[PDB]
RNA sequence: CCCGCACAAGCGGUGGAGCAUGUGGUUUAAUUCGAUGCAACGCGAAGAACCUUACCUGGUCUUGACAUCCACGGAAGUUUUCAGAGAUGAGAAUGUGCCUUCGGGAACCGUGAGACAGGUGCUGCAUGGCUGUCGUCAGCUCGUGUUGUGAAAUGUUGGGUUAAGUCCCGCAACGAGCGCAACCCUUAUCCUUUGUUGCCAGCGGUCCGGCCGGGAACUCAAAGGAGACUGCCAGUGAUAAACUGGAGGAAGGUGGGGAUGACGUCAAGUCAUCAUGGCCCUUACGACCAGGGCUACACACGUGCUACAAUGGCGCAUACAAAGAGAAGCGACCUCGCGAGAGCAAGCGGACCUCAUAAAGUGCGUCGUAGUCCGGAUUGGAGUCUGCAACUCGACUCCAUGAAGUCGGAAUCGCUAGUAAUCGUGGAUCAGAAUGCCACGGUGAAUACGUUCCCGGGCC
């Protein structure tokens, strides 16, 4: 029910329910439950305490929640600071990885500003 | 002996080999069931017969090769109807009435210039 | 067109014309055996819930969606008068399945084979949006009696 | 065995070319298999025809490449020779091989 | 195309001709997966040092008889346009207009 | 609108090709090219021979270059010597042992490319394109063309507004596939620029 | 004379339809129908036949124009027995002042005359070979009378000059003289040997068609 | 990016020129057109003029900066707002 | 009075979202140039990291990068060093050939003149050529004749009829030409011939694999034929053309699809494919180089792709294509890697080998209507490959992230059948780089009462 500091939904399969883990998408959900001996097709609400706290240390092997927001923040940070063409774009809010802003580019830029 | 036609629709040819039997039928060495799952598929294929009424009085062995499912059923439906009519002459108007002689001739248009498709035309706008 | 110039297959299961109709109509992007699959799937559950036949069920529901008459916008001059026709009764039954399945995609059931069972059921007990539409064109055919012999 | 591949744009002139090839080896003692006419290859070309613009005036052109297989069977030593003193059209490329 | 461009063309025909066994020889050693990171080093800096001109991607396909470095096609050596051409006088053998 | 070549359109029905070789991709473009600078090289050096059209064939490791001409005299020259030379050019030129042939163009009003060529002579020379034009269609229908057009676009009579004019005697059926139609052109470079001759000749079906 | 109104030359055509230009040959008014004068008529006629033969004796051509529904027959007779030329169906505007053009389509019928005998026909397909067999039965009706008149005619015995306007505005102009049967509703004003003559009855045309039958062939026999 | 097994991409002009500069503890800054060449250590505490298509931009090697090419440092294009 | 997806009847879209892409605009050192209502805007470009490249910044050259001629030295080359971003400059090794009348040559190099070269500089309103367009619309004309003082008319209008100035009939027209149709390609049936690399009906095997003897049947390959003509029949129609049915037939009324574009129109498009009159530059508007730009981003428009889910997503299992490409190429098998890939290394210039596995489908399971087990944008980290080189600015992979989006206002687009819709597959260009383009099959609809209206057009 509460692993990594966040409540994981009950009545979902495991490998679905440990995906709402930050750090945690499909494959190292799968991973986890592999590592923990727990079938995916198992609802969180149907297993032991025993088990959620084998699931808690295999979880505890990724980084996850708010030590991946701090990386991850952390990275930006650096990018940010050093003034590379990278870290000018995330100060901008443009598209870092190449994309055209002669159009789209609305995920960075957000809604239309009209003139 | 073997009473033979040759049917096609699409891209598909089938080879229909008709004996005297009890409504076997093997095509490309499996079941009817098992090589369409489709019942429309099926019926295609089991169409010639239940019209001349032998569908317990004939083994037929059938090969194809070419198109999709339903390409498949309907040049096997158009072999056994020449099958049929090597057999026994004078089942042939009864077939030509039920449509089953008619090689269907309608084959995919070819993409054209300037076309999305055969017929598709890209998106006019007025400016 | 200007110059006035198919034949549908009946259905494996039930050899009719007007259901292998109706699976054209509710079929989507070529899948015809996705659509078999739900017409017959619902035709199961329609003819559990009735004790008649899947044919007669579903005549049944198509009896009371059918429409007797329509407006046409007759263009003659000034405005536009929408003029009462007679529904011819290919067209008839046409109407019926397109509004049955439109009605059966805009419930809320889960799957479509049940969406389509439950308005079919709801037609021969005149209680859905299909029976509804049937409703709206007689009416309005009904407030313009006065533009036939247009 | 001698296995010749005849490779043509001319259809009419890999026929003249194969009909001269199965003649001088049926007269020379050798068992001729063929002409065997294999898959022709289509080809296709697809260029705008504007110098400028207009995107969908377009030519489509074709080559055929026509091909047969003529096959010498036990062949003869007269055969051969004769087969190498032949002269096809030129237009016709002609792969042999033993 | 202008005279000086089919030049560059026929410079970096020549000069690819001149060095693809060295370039060829040097990127077998970048490649290799037994190689000393000395020898592959002292390699990815010796490729640098040839000609840039050396390099086969260099070449850009231009039509033979105009230079046009758009619309070519590899079968005939030539751009659309000369193709067309050439195509309509009976001069490319076995093309015509295709219908199917 | 815009018209197809009529030779290019007729060319596996009624018309044959110019190069007759066959050749895989490896060789194809060099041979393409090879073949344009012999068409290149013999139609400068034959500019007063009356060259309708140069036919090439590649037989093996040759090359077999047949020159249609309306003075066939003029290009072998004296016992074979001018022809000689140009044996010895194309041989340098495709890279490989050439054979040079002569075929003689007997009716070069009937010929579209002499016509063509022809009359752009004559527009360089300052004759009146009219005047051209028409005696090109009179010789063409005189020795036996079932019909002849002569189309001649440009600043004619070094106008400033460039124009069409053209004239048709007999039939010039070109969307029968079956006609044969002999079609060719020639530019005619003039002090006010280039006049574009098209000439068509029709002479009968199949 | 008597068999000139037996024949029925007599009867002109009724009043209200009259030509003013054709009342000197016009005796009564009598029951709602004018009637030809025959005093008028035989001097005149003989006086045509006079002419006919001069022409015939000079050796050369008339054509026998009358295409009508009731004469087409005897002109194709009158002209035969006369071992002359005639038109019996539609006369072609132009006929003979565009008679260059007109010619090349006797020259095509001449061609299309011996494919049909030789079968060229037989060698040529349905579509291709009864199109040029149904074209010259075409060329047959209109030109059939003029084939073997190679040359514009020296006369133009005409039957109604009223139907046969063109043929005699082209006689006209090209300078040719006319022998027209005039009637009562008709201009005589382009014709040269004005025949005042009923021009319709059968019996009244069969005795003109044998006066000038014999008086060229008579031509011809001198 | 570059194939690990190739290793990182310097430019050997470069390569010499930062040696030479390391060797003499020079600090006059490093021009180079060699926006391409990957920042090695050894480059650290360097100025390195990297054209950016007009001007030679100074770049002040940090370790922050190793592994990066010396282009990130060297924008190519002047933006300022569109309504500026 | 007619026609055309013109409308109507339908089905699916666009317009809203994210992304791709083109354009405008704005920005910039430069964002190279061109295309601009339909008929510009995934257009020239069938593929901008460098190259391409035409633009910018800076570094450079001046008879020149690319020709011919002359003179004066030199074989050409191959090595290698330093400086330089490179262009290039300065060298140092090592050649000493090929024809030879033994005088010469002329191979390919400098170098010095100057006659010239060079120009993607300008004018598409000086042009050729090529192209779009009305429109594959059924028209447009001519000779001769005739009519009119004449511009002109007639033919070509009219009655029927046709997809069609198609055909018949009438007719001062008679004929003809260019268009229509046909001839061409492909597709649907059959026959003959040939039978491997394709084929396997019957045999004989057999490790179960056409696998091997064999067979030449069949599929198929591809050459040559046959076949469809309103030919036949009935009715209708003017004793017409034709029309409406029917038979037979694989096919029926132009069977389906393509190619094929009349006279002309828009001074339409293209001097940047090329060519070309004129003009202009000539130690520069030419030429070489490195780096940058063409990929910019308050924004507007066009064309697409992917979605919004349950007719679906996911997992597992498992069917059935066509067309095509391949030698500096396609690359199997095996091994290694979660994977992109890598390492070995067969085969194949191909009906043989390889790309290569079709996918939708079907079966079983799961999810249970949620911003979700929908969606997959964006961003972090880590990689792979091509390529001198992926910072600007590649594609792809893995882990993580998990945006908008709940079917889109006015308006507007495509489509009449193997069509639309939907599903994969291939190719050109190309080192690498498709959601574009061109092509290929699979599954496979709905609807058309009609011609009042909207748009374009034809005839009087
Ligand atoms: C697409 N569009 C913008 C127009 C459009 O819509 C259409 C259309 N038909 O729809 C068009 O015609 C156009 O495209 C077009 O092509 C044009 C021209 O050519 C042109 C031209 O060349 C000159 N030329 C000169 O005066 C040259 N000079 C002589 C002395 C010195 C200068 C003058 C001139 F007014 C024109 C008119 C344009 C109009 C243009
Ligand atoms: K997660
Ligand atoms: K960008
Ligand atoms: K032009
Ligand atoms: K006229
Ligand atoms: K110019
Ligand atoms: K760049
Ligand atoms: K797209
Ligand atoms: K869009
Ligand atoms: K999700
Ligand atoms: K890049
Ligand atoms: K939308
Ligand atoms: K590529
Ligand atoms: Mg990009
Ligand atoms: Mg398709
Ligand atoms: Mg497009
Ligand atoms: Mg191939
Ligand atoms: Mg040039
Ligand atoms: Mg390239
Ligand atoms: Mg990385
Ligand atoms: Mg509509
Ligand atoms: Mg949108
Ligand atoms: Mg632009
Ligand atoms: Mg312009
Ligand atoms: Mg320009
Ligand atoms: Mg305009
Ligand atoms: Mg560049
Ligand atoms: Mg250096
Ligand atoms: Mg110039
Ligand atoms: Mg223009
Ligand atoms: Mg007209
Ligand atoms: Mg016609
Ligand atoms: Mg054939
Ligand atoms: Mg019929
Ligand atoms: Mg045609
Ligand atoms: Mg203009
Ligand atoms: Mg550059
Ligand atoms: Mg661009
Ligand atoms: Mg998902
Ligand atoms: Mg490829
Ligand atoms: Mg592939
Ligand atoms: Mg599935
Ligand atoms: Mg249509
Ligand atoms: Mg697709
Ligand atoms: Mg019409």
């Amino acid at each position: 029910a509460r692993i990594a500091g966040i409540n994981i939904p009950d009545h979902k399969h495991a490998v679905i329910a440990l995906t709402s883990i930050y750090g945690v998408g499909k494959t190292r959900s799968k991973a986890i439950l592999a590592a923990a001996g727990i079938a995916e097709d198992v609802k969180i609400s149907e297993l032991s305490e025993g088990q959620i706290d084998t699931l808690r240390d295999e979880v505890a092997k990724f980084v996850v929640e708010g030590d991946l927001r701090r990386e991850i923040s952390m990275s930006i940070k650096r990018l940010m600071d050093l003034g590379c063409y990278r870290g000018l774009r995330h100060r901008r809010g443009l598209p870092v990885r190449g994309q055209r802003t002669k159009t789209n580019a609305r995920t960075r830029k957000g809604p239309r500003k009209p003139i | 002996n073997q009473y033979y036609g040759t049917g096609r629709r699409k891209s598909s040819a089938a080879r229909v080999f008709i004996k005297p039997g009890n409504g076997k039928i093997v095509i490309n060495q499996r079941s009817l069931e098992q090589y369409f799952g489709r019942e429309t598929a099926r019926m295609v294929v089991r169409q010639p017969l239940e019209l001349v009424d032998m569908v317990e009085k004939l083994d037929l062995y059938i090969t194809v090769k070419g198109g999709g499912i339903s390409g498949q059923a309907g040049a096997i439906r158009h072999g056994i109807t020449r099958a049929l009519m090597e057999y026994d002459e004078s089942l042939r108007s009864e077939l030509r009435k039920a449509g089953f002689v008619t090689r269907d001739a309608r084959q995919v248009e070819r993409k054209k210039v300037g076309l999305r498709k055969a017929r598709r035309r890209p998106q006019f706008s007025k400016r | 067109p200007r110059r006035r110039v198919r034949k549908i297959l009946p259905d494996p299961k039930f050899g009719s014309e007007l259901l292998a109709k109706f699976v054209n109509i509710l079929m989507v992007d070529g899948k015809k055996s996705t659509a078999e699959s739900i017409v017959y799937s619902a035709l199961e559950t329609l003819a559990q819930r009735s004790g008649k036949s899947e044919l007669e069920a579903f005549e049944v529901a198509l009896e009371n969606v059918r429409p007797t008459v329509e407006v046409k916008s007759r263009r003659v001059g000034g405005s536009t008068y929408q003029v009462p026709v007679e529904v011819r009764p290919v067209r008839r039954n046409a109407l019926a399945m397109r509004w049955i399945v439109e009605a059966a995609r805009k419930r809320g059931d889960k799957s479509m084979a049940l969406r389509l069972a439950n308005e079919l059921s709801d037609a021969a007990e005149n209680k859905g949006t299909a029976v509804k539409k049937r409703e709206d064109v007689h009416r309005m055919a009904e407030a313009n009696k006065a533009f036939a012999h247009y | 065995r001698i296995r010749i591949r005849l490779k043509a744009f001319d259809h009419r002139l890999i026929d003249q070319a194969t009909a001269e090839i199965v003649e001088t080896a049926k007269r020379t003692g050798a068992q001729v298999r063929g002409p065997i006419p294999l898959p022709t290859r289509k080809e296709r070309f697809t260029v705008l025809i504007s110098p400028h613009v207009n995107k969908d005036a377009r030519d489509q052109y074709e080559i055929r490449t026509h091909l047969r297989l003529v096959d010498i069977v036990e062949p003869t030593e007269k055969t051969v020779d004769a087969l190498m003193r032949l002269d096809l059209a030129a237009g016709v490329d002609v792969q042999i091989s033993l | 195309a202008k005279q000086s461009m089919k030049a560059r063309e026929v410079k970096r025909v020549a000069l690819a001709d001149k060095y693809f066994a060295k370039r060829a020889e040097l990127k077998a050693i970048i490649s290799d997966v037994n190689a000393s990171d000395e020898d592959r080093w002292n390699a990815v800096l010796k490729l640098q040092t040839l000609p840039r001109d050396s390099s086969p991607s260099r070449q850009r396909n231009r039509c033979r008889q105009t230079g046009r470095p758009h619309g070519f096609l590899r079968k005939f050596g030539l751009s659309r346009i000369k193709v067309r051409e050439a195509a309509m006088r009976g001069e490319i053998p076995g093309l015509k207009k295709a219908s199917w | 609108g815009q018209k197809v070549h009529p030779n290019g359109i007729r060319l596996g029905i009624v018309k044959p090709w110019n190069s007759t070789w066959f050749a895989n991709t490896k060789e194809f473009a060099d041979n393409l090219d090879s073949d344009f600078k012999v068409r290149q090289y013999l139609t400068k050096e034959l500019a007063k021979a009356s060259v309708s059209r140069i036919v090439i064939e590649r037989p093996a490791k040759s090359i077999r270059v047949t020159i249609h001409t309306a003075r066939p005299g003029i290009v072998i020259g004296k016992k074979g010597e001018d022809v000689e030379k140009l044996r010895k050019v194309v041989a340098d030129i495709a890279g490989v042992p050439a054979q040079i042939n002569i075929a003689e163009v007997r009716k070069p009003e009937l010929d579209a490319k002499l016509v063509a060529d022809s009359i752009t002579s004559q527009l360089e020379r300052r004759v009146m394109f009219r005047r051209a034009m028409k005696r090109a269609v009179q010789n063409a229908m005189r020795l036996g063309a079932k019909g002849i057009k002569v189309e001649v676009s440009g600043r004619l009579g070094g106008a400033e507004i460039a124009r069409t004019e053209w004239y048709r005697e007999g039939r010039v059926p070109l969307h029968t596939l079956r006609a044969d139609i002999d079609y060719n052109t020639s530019e005619a470079h003039t002090t006010y620029g280039v006049i574009g001759v098209k000439v068509w000749i029709f002479k009968g079906e199949i | 004379m008597r068999d000139m109104l037996k024949a029925g030359v007599h009867f002109g055509h009724q009043t209200r339809y009259w030509n003013p230009k054709m009342k000197p040959f016009i005796f009564g008014a009598r029951n709602k129908v004018h009637i030809i004068n025959l005093e008028k008529t035989v001097p005149m006629f003989n006086e045509a036949l006079a002419e006919l033969n001069k022409i015939a004796s000079r050796k050369g051509k008339i054509l026998f124009v009358g295409t009508k529904r009731a004469a087409s027959e005897a002109v194709k007779d009158a002209a035969l027995s006369c071992d002359q030329f005639f038109v019996n169906h539609r006369w072609l505007g132009g006929m003979l002042t565009n008679w260059k053009t007109v010619r090349q389509s006797i020259k095509r019928l001449k061609d299309l005359e011996t494919q049909s005998q030789d079968g060229t026909f037989d060698k040529l397909t349905k579509k291709e070979a009864l199109m040029r067999t149904r074209e010259l039965e075409k060329l047959e009706n209109s030109l059939g009378g003029i084939k073997d008149m190679g040359g514009l005619p020296d006369a133009l015995f005409v039957i109604d000059a009223d139907h046969e306007h063109i043929a005699i505005k082209e006689a006209n102009n090209l300078g040719i003289p006319v022998f027209a049967i005039v009637d009562t509703n008709s201009d005589p004003d382009g014709v040269d040997f004005v025949i005042p003559g009923n021009d319709d009855a059968i019996r009244a045309v069969t005795l003109y068609l044998g006066a000038v039958a014999a008086t060229v062939r008579e031509g011809r026999s001198q | 990016p570059r194939s690990l097994k190739k290793g990182p991409f310097i430019d050997l002009h470069l390569l010499k020129k930062v040696e030479k500069a390391v060797e003499s503890g020079d600090k006059k800054p490093l021009r180079t057109w060699s926006r391409r060449s990957t920042i090695f250590p050894n480059m650290i505490g360097l100025t390195i003029a990297v054209h950016n298509g007009r001007q030679h931009v100074p770049v002040f090697v940090t370790d922050e900066m190793v592994g990066h090419k010396l282009g990130e440092f060297a924008p190519t294009r002047t933006y300022r707002g569109h309504a500026a």
